[PDB]
């Protein structure tokens, strides 16, 4: 019965840049066991058509996924990756940084 | 290409 | 270099209702290939590379088989771990299991794996001579013991060093463009004032594969691991890979810092400086 909190980190596949077409991730691992909800979010809203990879782990067995979309950065839209999972008393929402 | 396993179980 | 094919299986219950959720992939290297998922509508082994699609219909029914076949293996599995744990109906618990082979630079066998965890701890793994097992504990002793008798290991170290070893080969061959290409990390540095007599200096590795990467910071020649920040190795989601470190150092000082970047796409190690 091993319970490991999910990581995560929220960031986008290429250099962001205004106006620019983009893809924006969170990745979740180090978790156990394997259910979690993952959404990514614009301006608190979430989005919809958001893909994710195949369930598959590391060497110490924790998961990890990708959940991803397609984006474009502006400057007042804000975006983030909101992780629901058993080890968390309630959502964690992680905020994209364009420089992170 | 995935091992075509008799079986073996646990 | 040496290359590796593993298989990836999950298999969580599902004490509600039905059988477990079943998720497997499979992966070169750092590529995924292959993936199935039961509760996908297909019921098929579906590709997942482009070089895979080179197979034919002989493959994609054989594998379907045989992944199909692994599903209710690991649905058993969970069944009899439950005994041994003497655990309830009620809970979900999870089987997962990983297998493989590595090739060696030579394109000859080199290593082999073969090993299962139960709710995520070690449960019994083949050791490294392909021929004894290391049970975690002692509800895997049970296991351990039933397959030596039944010389288990024997059986899989065939597949292993033969079976195993001729497809990742083929699959080398026909994913050569990819597969036994590498790409350099590309890497730049950002400055971000913090104030205006600190600046957070960020040394950037995009773009790279295989994911293996060592990014480290130097102040005058000497490491710096004080006032530095590392993120995990990440995807990219285009099958390349990122990782980042930080350092937080006097403004006017920049010039003292140097990032640098290790990754076998590079002929030598990367030096970058504000
Ligand atoms: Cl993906
Ligand atoms: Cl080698
Ligand atoms: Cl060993
Ligand atoms: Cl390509
Ligand atoms: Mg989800
Ligand atoms: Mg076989």
């Amino acid at each position: 019965m091993i319970q490991r909190t999910p990581k995560i980190q929220v960031y986008s596949r290429h250099p962001a840049e205004n106006g620019k077409s983009n893809f924006l991730n969170c990745y979740v691992s180090g978790f156990h066991p394997s259910d979690i909800e993952v959404d990514l979010l614009k301006n608190g809203e979430r989005i919809e058509k958001v893909e994710h990879s195949d369930l598959s782990f590391s060497k110490d067995w924790s998961f990890y996924l990708l959940y991803y979309t397609e984006f474009t950065p502006t400057e007042k839209d804000e975006y983030a990756c909101r992780v629901n999972h058993v080890t968390l008393s309630q959502p964690k929402i992680v905020k994209w940084d364009r420089d992170m | 290409a995935l091992q075509d396993a008799k079986e073996y179980f646990i | 270099g040496s290359h590796s094919m593993r298989y990836f299986f999950t298999s969580v219950s599902r004490p509600g209702r039905g059988e477990p959720r079943f998720i497997a992939v499979g992966y070169v290297d750092d590529t995924q290939f292959v993936r199935f998922d039961s509760d996908a509508a297909s019921q098929r082994m579906e590709p997942r590379a482009p070089w895979i699609e080179q197979e034919g219909p002989e493959y994609w029914d054989g594998e379907t088989r045989k992944v199909k076949a692994h599903s209710q293996t690991h649905r058993v599995d969970l069944g009899t771990l439950r005994g041994y744990y003497n655990q309830s109906e009620a809970g979900s618990h999870t089987v997962q299991r990983m297998y493989g082979c590595d090739v060696g630079s030579d394109w000859r066998f080199l290593r082999g794996y073969h090993q299962y965890a139960y709710d995520g701890k070690d449960y019994i793994a083949l050791k490294e001579d392909l021929r004894s097992w290391t049970a975690a504990d002692m509800a895997a002793q049970t296991t351990k013991h039933k397959w030596e008798a039944a010389h288990v290991a024997e059986q899989l170290r065939a597949y292993l060093e033969g079976t195993c070893v001729e497809w990742l080969r083929r699959y080398l061959e026909n994913g050569k463009e990819t597969l036994q290409r590498t790409d350099a990390p590309k890497t730049h540095m950002t400055h971000h004032a913090v104030s205006d007599h600190e600046a957070t200096l960020r040394c950037w590795a995009l773009s790279f594969y295989p994911a293996e990467i060592t990014l480290t910071w130097q102040r005058d020649g000497e490491d710096q691991t004080q006032d530095t920040e590392l993120v995990e190795t990440r995807p990219a989601g285009d099958g390349t890979f990122q990782k980042w470190a930080a350092v937080v150092v006097p403004s006017g000082q920049e010039q003292r810092y140097t990032c640098h970047v290790q990754h076998e796409g590079l002929p030598k190690p990367l030096t970058l400086r504000w």
